[PDB]
């Protein structure tokens, strides 16, 4: 469970800055997932992989792009950081069945 | 909504019983779990159903009933600790491809 | 309806 | 009295030709009513029988949403078999699927089937008792453990039990 590790852990971006999350785990799972957590409460799906070289849109994945070269490896890429796109980003991994999170990203967007 | 978590925060005391509310409207086969957030950190898994014994056995003193008849999976933990305190979210299987998330539930534990 | 995702092999 | 559905999911690896060919078939008692081909203009679940025309919209969009699903299921599940069985990845593999329930003539289960296999050989198959795997050889081994540690059977003896019966007895109706 452990196993899944999310870089980075913290930042603050500038809008208009590409931001590439990145998410590791060495589970052997052939499922990874991206979601987002705003409220400290809802988790809405953004992208997803069933394994290396599968994308898959989620319910809200506009301004978002996703890129999963190899099983351990499913970045998030914003390609031109906006506001509302400031969250708590969680990864996970799954070979069927239950879902393993990371610890989380928290995204800040700074409007300078 | 697949699932729903009728209440936002329940407030007990150190040391007595918890019932967390979920319901769901997932008409295929329901695939569900408990996950608890702890502040800062990402969702856990506490427990899950897929089929047998409707009672099923968690992390910590956590267990959950499955009950097609009245759609629910309630979550119970007989006696609570100061450290409960946390969001708990239920899920549900969406087809199997991914997990869908309730609102969730915001437990504080009053101290003696 | 159909069986839901199969796990990994 | 007695009856049954049955689905085949196969699918082909076409070596630097493309992606594999994915093919599903359904059976309600022992004949096709059901059918998704990858290899369609338009690839979608299509009624093979005049009285599935009485399923509505929802129902076939729901039906191809989980063939999508599958097909990627199938593409990767090729690639990692082809590394439990040490092959190059310049040849033409096959991998199958298939599963469904047989039901008494009381309406309830009279038997499950979850089952898998490669290259034409029996990979893993879900026993009648709905909890344990019979592994063909060293490789569903490795798929063995992984799926008894992770309450594979439970997960498809929940369709199994339920929803396969109940769709069997929604088609018989209709038909």
């Amino acid at each position: 469970e452990a196993a899944v590790t999310q870089s980075p852990r913290n930042k603050v971006a500038v809008t208009g800055e590409k931001v590439t999350l990145s998410c590791n785990q060495t589970n052997n799972h052939n499922n990874m997932y991206w979601y987002r957590q705003d409220t400290g409460h809802e988790l809405r799906l953004i992208y997803y992989s069933y394994g290396a070289g599968s994308t898959e849109k989620g319910d809200i994945p506009d301004g978002y792009k996703a890129s999963r070269p190899s099983q351990e490896n499913f970045s998030l890429t914003l390609e031109s950081a906006t506001p509302s796109q400031t969250s708590v980003y969680f990864c996970a991994s799954g070979g069927g069945g239950t879902l393993y999170f990371g610890a989380g990203t928290r995204l800040s967007v700074l409007s300078s | 909504q697949s699932v729903t978590q009728p209440d936002a925060r329940v407030t007990v005391s150190e040391g007595a019983s918890l019932q967390l509310r979920c319901k769901y409207s997932y008409s295929a086969t329901p695939y569900l779990f408990w996950y608890v957030q702890y502040p800062r950190q990402g969702p856990q898994l506490l427990l899950k159903y897929y089929s047998g014994d409707p009672v099923v056995q968690g992390v910590n003193g956590f267990e959950a009933e499955f009950s097609k008849s009245n759609s629910s999976f309630h979550l119970r933990k007989a006696s609570v600790h100061r450290s409960d305190s946390a969001v708990y979210f239920c899920a549900v299987s969406h087809q199997g491809r991914y997990l869908t998330f309730g609102s969730g539930t915001k437990v504080i534990v009053l101290p003696y | 309806q159909l069986s839901p995702f199969p796990f990994d092999l | 009295g007695p009856h049954s559905m049955r689905y085949f999911e196969t699918a082909v690896s076409r070596r630097g030709l493309g992606e594999p060919r994915y093919i599903s078939v359904g059976y309600v008692d022992d004949k096709e009513f059901v059918r998704f081909d990858s290899d369609a203009e338009n690839p979608r679940y299509e009624p093979q029988v005049p009285w599935m025309e009485q399923e509505g919209p929802e129902y076939w969009e729901r039906i191809t949403q989980v063939a999508k699903g599958q097909e990627q299921w199938f593409r990767v599940n090729l690639r990692t078999l082809l590394g439990y069985y040490n092959q190059s990845a310049g040849g033409t593999h096959t991998l199958q699927r298939m599963y469904g329930c047989d039901v008494g003539s009381d309406g309830r289960l009279l038997r499950g089937y979850e089952q898998f296999a490669y290259d034409g050989c029996d990979y893993i198959a879900l026993n009648e008792d709905l909890r344990t795997w019979t592994a063909a050889d060293m490789a569903a081994q490795i798929t063995r453990r992984k799926w008894e540690q992770a309450g594979a059977a439970e997960y498809y003896r929940a369709y199994l039990e339920g929803e396969c019966v109940e769709w069997l007895h929604r088609y018989l109706k209709n038909g």
